[PDB]
């Protein structure tokens, strides 16, 4: 019988675990503020993790890994790749990307290398004039980045649209990489437009900036299943081959680098966290990555299934009751 | 990467390596202080002795 | 030296506590005469806190016995370890208190208690380091009820700064069939919310349930009463006289015990239950002690635990055992039921370990505990109370003493004062 | 030559200053009756043990120190034990009375009635000194003696030696070990008000040491005497500059430069490795490398802590045994790429190293085996507030239902004392969060 805490009560995902485990008769909730508990799951922001780890006589685990944020906010990421050897300009997977500040800093440097075709991205706004995008990122005071947005995005047809793919993967207290077999294509609802990147929706393939401005696929949300096969169909290859290889060699990468940062194999206390992949095909069928979310939320197809593996793979090694869905990504 | 200050003795040696460089209250007051409670402290005790005398 | 000076009053106070004068004697090796015979030395370390010292190595309990009549003083003078206690500290009356408590605190009792203080005083004289007072007393009958808190309001006056500690046997109509019982003890219950700063709530129901149900008594005796009583007042008071760290003399304990000064009212327990001469075979595990330490079968006040949070929690082992064990098993009890201990009071639970065991036993668990769940017993006996007092009957056993039903109507006010307050910090 | 006068407050600062003093007597050479048969210095000498000790014309060597309990039970231990013709009776003070875990009590109480009296035998300490530089103050945070007369006694030192070093070894509050539910609210007091006193503290959580004792010493319930002579060695390695020929920390001002920048931030970290079981059967040795890298395990440290989140200002390596500096650079230049250190802006990433070629003294009997090389590390990070994030939790917890807050109003103390010294706590996570920032 273990006990356990719920300090985001907006997490649809954890949401589910707790639900699941209630569900199984050996897991108490408690009120959030008791110390006594084995599991936390945490605040999005200003997690106490300085407090986990100094109960006697009770192992402690959190669902968040201290530190992942360098992987999880925009222009940590930037930061994290450029100056990571582990990454770094062999880094091939990657939009050139720039921190800027709105007026230690590289605004500076990025001028330079947009002489040259080029185009670049931020509600935010993509565009092709520099002079003007630096205005924008001025309006608002929080410094974000713009990296080179990818003027040859592979296209589905018949619609002639673009995407995005989403993995979740899932890092257990002993750092195994667990991918999540199930991924799933946040699809643009209406056709790509070359020249002209000034309206959004069909650009911006966001599942919100979209479900607002709409029929190939419920909910904009292409599955494995269907993606392969047309792979196979149109282009000839298989997803595995063609995408998933490339995925899984930038998982791996991205959360073996900041692997000593942030593990915590010998730490008071255990952690392990759910983290949403964002990558982009291109017409070369390569793939980039685009943002890691620390805080993501599932596909509603597949909330049972995710959310089951996470109670079995991150919380059940460490506390068990009385096939795999995931890939584990081997380092 | 520099070794610096090296000092060696018999007993031992030292020395500072550098991977990278950079880039009142008075007596009288605590009286004061310490007696402004043995004062609220004696009082708390004659209000209980008083509540007690009646 | 920390000096404990301990009275005993009335009929009930002086039985229990011949009862704890006799235990902890044979505990710390003092015969019925007062010369030690230890095995270990252990035993003389703190024996300071309970006995003073004559030539030849005499030891003398720092005991003062009162009543208001002649007898249970004889019984006690010719009982077990009757001619062990001082004699010119057997202080006592002729007329009886009758079971009233304003006999016992106004007239009867006015009467007698200045003599009482004198040895009080004389014994106070000779402390190096006085701790405070203990006293011994039932709260239905009049003499330790009436005369016992008029005592604790005359001591508190000349040593304001000293610890106030009693235990307190409640009434039960399962024990005692006396009908004003509800009056008397709803009267010093305002005074020990007043007055004191520990009071141990042994229930008079809570030992009947027990030797009834639970030990098997088809007949309890008041002996087989006070051997539950004598057995728990060996246990809390383990830590003030044998050598520790923690709850080692009663201010450290209050500190440790009292979070708001009127709620010191406290829930002993014990483990193993036991009949005398019952003899016991096999000793328990360091897990059976604990799991009996805090089972609600086990409390000497007939309240429900897990009707209430605990506030704060002292737990005393006693024989040879493992440390570790012992660590591991009251962490388990607070984490699988840590919703019955306020989230704001951090490691509330103290636990201490003496190496003696109680007399005919290899391993016992004393619990104390300050449960908001004690507030049933107050409420028990507030509903007897105003079941008589709206129709004021019996009252004029207390007028003709000097009382106006205003001081009836404020010590039920001050007592459901506490009981809202115990319910406060429930639902915090 | 310039000596030091150390101070023991309560019960925990007593035992374990005894714990020192047996370590110091064996690693000087000086016997349980204060002969050293090899100082030739007889009466006298500025010798670098000398600080620590002064010497009696018959040839004895008396502690530099002062024991101080509102209660006689432990000293009268020292008086009666192994070192009684050590220390001379003077130096020995109790009284009769304790704090009762009641910081109030020994602050503004029973405190008054003996604050003299002490200052008294510290300055007749102070009249043997020919250079004196300050103290080291040996205290519990939870008691209410460690933490109410020892803020005590440093206003008043700060009175009495206003040009004077002080330094504190504190013992942070453990449940597994702690006798008081009020712990924290002591902790808290008894820092802020002993904040702008103290130059540089080394702060030991119980919960550490305890810890250390179970999993490297496979003891199951460790006591106060397993932890006292653990904190011993730690001590005695962060000393051992003051009491033998060198050139890193040869005086407590050093201390000050090479660990505080920041005055408020003057709490370094404490790592130590091997700990190793005198029951192990045989122990394959551990190199320079290998005790230098389990500097960077939390599992090691005087408090349990994360310092890869969180910036270093100062860091000293203390070696004591088979090390040379070919070795420790090696080892550091390798652990620099494995290992999260991270620096300060304003800040050289750099070390301080010391090195004595005399391995660890164990204490015959003891837990520990005997090692050819050990390392103490003093670290400037900003983690250790993790220490002040927990205290001023379980504070916040009691005092906003005020429990337990009339013990210490009931002895003067006004309620807004509690919350004075929690803002200033308050204050303190805020300086540490902004040395800590990027990321
Ligand atoms: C530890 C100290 C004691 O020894 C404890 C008690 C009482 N005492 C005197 C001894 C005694 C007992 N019985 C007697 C009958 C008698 O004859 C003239 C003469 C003497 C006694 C008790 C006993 O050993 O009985 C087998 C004894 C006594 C009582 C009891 C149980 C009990 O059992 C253990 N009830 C809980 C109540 C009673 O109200 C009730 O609620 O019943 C469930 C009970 O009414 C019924 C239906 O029984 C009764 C019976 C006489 C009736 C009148 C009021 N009072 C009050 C006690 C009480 C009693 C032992 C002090
Ligand atoms: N490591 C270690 N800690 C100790 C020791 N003795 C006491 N402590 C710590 O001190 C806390 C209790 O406060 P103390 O400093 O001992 O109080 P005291 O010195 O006896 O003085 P008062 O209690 O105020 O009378 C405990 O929680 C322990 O963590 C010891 O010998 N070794
Ligand atoms: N546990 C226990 N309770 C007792 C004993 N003697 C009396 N009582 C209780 O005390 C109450 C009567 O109090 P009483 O002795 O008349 O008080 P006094 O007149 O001041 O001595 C009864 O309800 C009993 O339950 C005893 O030896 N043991
Ligand atoms: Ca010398
Ligand atoms: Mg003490």
């Amino acid at each position: 019988m273990y006990t356990f805490v719920v300090r985001d009560e907006n997490s649809s995902v954890y949401a589910e675990v707790s639900r699941l485990l209630l569900a199984t008769g050996q897991w108490k909730r408690l009120r959030k503020d008791n110390p006594r508990f084995n599991l936390m799951l945490g605040e999005r922001n200003r997690l106490p993790f300085g407090r986990l780890g100094h109960e006697p006589g009770l192992v402690q685990l959190v669902n968040y890994y201290r530190g992942a944020d360098k992987l999880c906010r925009k222009a940590s990421l930037v930061k994290l790749i450029k100056t990571s050897p582990e990454l770094s300009e062999s880094c091939t997977w990657f939009p050139e990307s720039y921190v800027i500040y709105p007026t230690t800093d590289e605004r500076e440097v990025f001028l330079a290398a947009y002489n040259r075709g080029n185009v670049w991205i931020a509600g935010i706004l993509i565009s092709s004039e520099a002079s003007e995008l630096l205005d924008f990122i001025d309006e608002q005071g929080q410094v974000h980045v713009i990296q080179k947005y990818l003027e040859k995005p592979l296209l589905l047809e018949p619609g002639h649209r673009k995407f995005d793919i989403r993995s979740w993967v899932l890092v257990d207290h002993l750092y195994n990489i667990y991918l999540y077999r199930e991924g799933v294509l946040r699809t643009s609802s209406e056709p790509y437009n070359s020249a002209n990147f000034q309206d959004k929706t069909c650009h911006l393939t966001n599942h919100c900036i979209q479900k607002e401005y709409s029929r190939y696929e419920e909910g904009n949300e292409m599955f494995f299943e269907e993606f392969n096969q047309y792979l196979m169909d149109a282009l000839n290859t298989t997803l595995e081959n063609s995408i998933l290889l490339q995925i899984k060699h930038i998982i791996r990468s991205c959360l073996m680098c900041i692997e000593p940062a942030i593990s915590t194999k010998h730490l008071h206390y255990q952690s392990f966290q759910l983290f949403g992949f964002d990558f982009m095909v291109d017409e070369e069928l390569k793939v980039w990555l685009i943002e890691v979310n620390g805080a993501p939320a599932c596909a509603q197809k597949l909330y049972a299934e995710l959310c089951q593996g996470i109670v079995d793979v991150a919380i059940s090694s460490v506390f068990p009751l009385a096939t795999s869905i995931f890939i584990k990504l081997h380092h | 990467m520099e070794v610096i200050e090296l000092n060696k003795c018999t007993s031992g040696q030292s020395f500072e390596v550098i991977l990278k460089p950079p880039s009142d209250p008075s007596l009288e007051e605590i009286q004061k202080k310490l007696e402004a409670a043995e004062e609220r402290r004696k009082y708390q005790e004659a209000e209980l002795l008083k509540h007690l005398a009646e | 030296m920390r000096e404990i000076v301990h009275i005993q009053a009335g009929q009930c106070g002086n039985q229990i506590g011949a009862k704890f004068w006799e235990v902890i004697s044979d505990e710390h090796g003092i015969d019925p005469t007062g010369s030690y015979h230890g095995d270990s030395d252990l035993q003389l370390e703190r024996i300071n806190v309970y006995y003073n010292e004559a030539t030849g190595n005499k030891y003398v309990p720092r005991a003062i016995l009162v009543d208001l009549e002649p007898g249970t003083m004889d019984s006690v003078r010719s009982g077990p370890f009757g001619q062990i206690f001082r004699p010119d500290n057997f202080v006592f009356g002729q007329s009886g208190a009758g079971n009233n408590w304003a006999k016992g605190h106004y007239t009867e009792g006015a009467e007698l208690v200045d003599s009482v203080l004198d040895v009080v005083r004389k014994e106070s004289e000779s402390c190096d380091c006085l701790q405070g007072f203990q006293l011994t007393h039932s709260l239905g009958g009049g003499t330790g009820s009436g005369m016992g808190t008029l005592l604790i309001s005359k001591i508190r006056e000349e040593y304001p700064d000293r610890i106030m500690n009693t235990f307190s046997v409640m009434p039960s109509p399962k024990v005692s069939d006396t009908v004003v019982e509800p009056y008397n003890a709803t009267l010093s219950v305002h005074q020990l919310v007043e007055n004191t700063d520990e009071t141990y709530c042994i229930d008079n129901e809570a030992l009947y349930d027990i030797c009834f149900r639970t030990l098997k008594l088809t007949t309890p005796t008041y002996g087989d009463l006070n051997h539950l009583v004598s057995a728990t007042m060996s246990g809390v008071t383990t830590c003030l006289r044998f050598p520790g760290q923690l709850n080692a003399d009663l201010r450290k304990l209050a500190v440790n015990m009292v979070p708001f000064p009127r709620l010191h009212f406290f829930m002993p327990g014990f483990a193993p239950l036991t009949s005398r001469g019952s003899q016991q075979y096999r000793a328990l595990t360091v897990p059976e002690l604990t799991q009996q330490m805090f089972d609600s079968k086990n409390m000497m006040a007939a309240c429900d635990p897990r009707h209430g949070r605990y506030l704060t929690v002292a737990a005393i082992f006693r024989g040879r055992m493992s440390m570790k064990e012992v660590d591991e098993q009251m962490l388990n009890v607070q984490n699988k039921n840590s919703s019955y201990f306020v989230e704001w009071i951090p490691n509330n639970v103290k636990t201490a370990v003496c190496d003696i065991p109680p007399r005919g036993l290899k391993m016992s668990a004393t619990f104390i505990g300050n449960s908001t769940a004690i507030q049933e017993l107050f409420k028990r006996i507030s509903e007897q109370f105003t079941a008589m007092f709206r129709r004021k009957a019996f009252l004029h056993w207390y007028t003709g003493e000097g009382m106006d039903e205003m001081e009836f109507t404020e010590a039920e006010s001050n007592m459901n004062d506490l009981v809202s307050e115990y319910q406060q910090y429930q639902d915090a | 030559m310039r000596e030091c006068i150390s101070i023991h407050v309560g019960q925990a600062g007593v035992q374990i200053g005894n714990a020192c003093w047996e370590l110091y007597c064996l690693e000087h050479g000086i016997q349980p009756d204060g002969q050293m048969p090899s100082d030739k210095t007889i009466g006298g000498g500025d010798d670098s043990f000398n600080t620590f000790f002064s010497e009696t014309g018959a040839g004895k060597h008396v502690p530099r120190a002062v024991f101080v309990d509102l209660e006689p039970t432990v000293i009268d231990e020292v008086r009666t034990g192994t070192y009684r013709q050590l220390f001379h009776p003077e130096q020995l003070i109790t009284g009769k009375e304790d704090a009762a875990n009641n910081y109030a009590r020994g602050h503004y109480t029973i405190g008054k009635e003996i604050i003299d009296l002490v200052l008294d035998r510290i300055r007749k300490l102070a009249d043997q000194c020919t250079g004196l530089q300050g103290f080291l103050v040996f205290h519990s945070f939870g008691g209410g003696t460690g933490s109410g007369f020892t803020s005590l006694l440093m206003e008043r030192l700060s009175v009495d030696y206003g040009k004077k070093s002080k330094l504190e070894f504190s013992i942070y509050p453990a449940p597994q070990v702690s006798t008081a539910v009020v712990e924290p609210y002591n902790s808290i007091l008894t820092t802020h008000t002993t904040l702008e006193h103290s130059d540089c503290a080394f702060m030991v959580d119980n919960e550490a040491i305890y810890d250390i004792c179970r999993r490297n010493l496979d003891i199951e319930r460790p006591t106060y005497t397993n932890l006292n002579r653990l904190i011993s060695q730690i001590v005695s390695s962060i000393t051992a500059s003051l009491r033998f020929d060198g050139a890193l920390n040869v005086d407590l001002t050093e201390f000050q430069t090479n660990l505080v920048p920041y005055p408020r931030i003057h709490f370094p970290l404490a790592t130590y490795a091997p700990v190793i079981s005198a029951e192990k059967a045989y122990h394959e040795q551990l190199s320079v490398a290998e005790i230098t890298n389990a500097c960077f395990e939390p599992a090691n440290q005087m408090v349990k802590c994360d310092p890869r989140h969180g910036k270093y200002m100062a860091c000293c390596l203390l070696y004591r045994g088979d090390v040379v500096p070919k070795d420790v650079n090696a080892a550091i230049a390798t652990i620099k790429t494995k290992r999260s250190i991270q620096f300060v802006d304003w800040c050289p990433t750099g070390f301080k190293v010391g090195i004595n070629y005399q391995p660890p003294t164990v204490v015959p009997g003891g837990d520990l085996a005997k090692v050819q090389r050990a390392v103490c590390m003093l670290s400037n990070t900003t983690a250790i507030a993790e220490a002040w994030a927990r205290l001023d939790h379980k504070f916040d917890l009691m005092y906003a239902k005020r429990a337990f807050v009339h013990w210490y109003v009931g002895e003067g103390m006004e309620e807004g004392e509690f919350s004075e010294a929690r803002e200033d706590m308050a204050a303190l996570e805020k300086d540490y969060e902004e040395v800590g920032v990027d990321s």
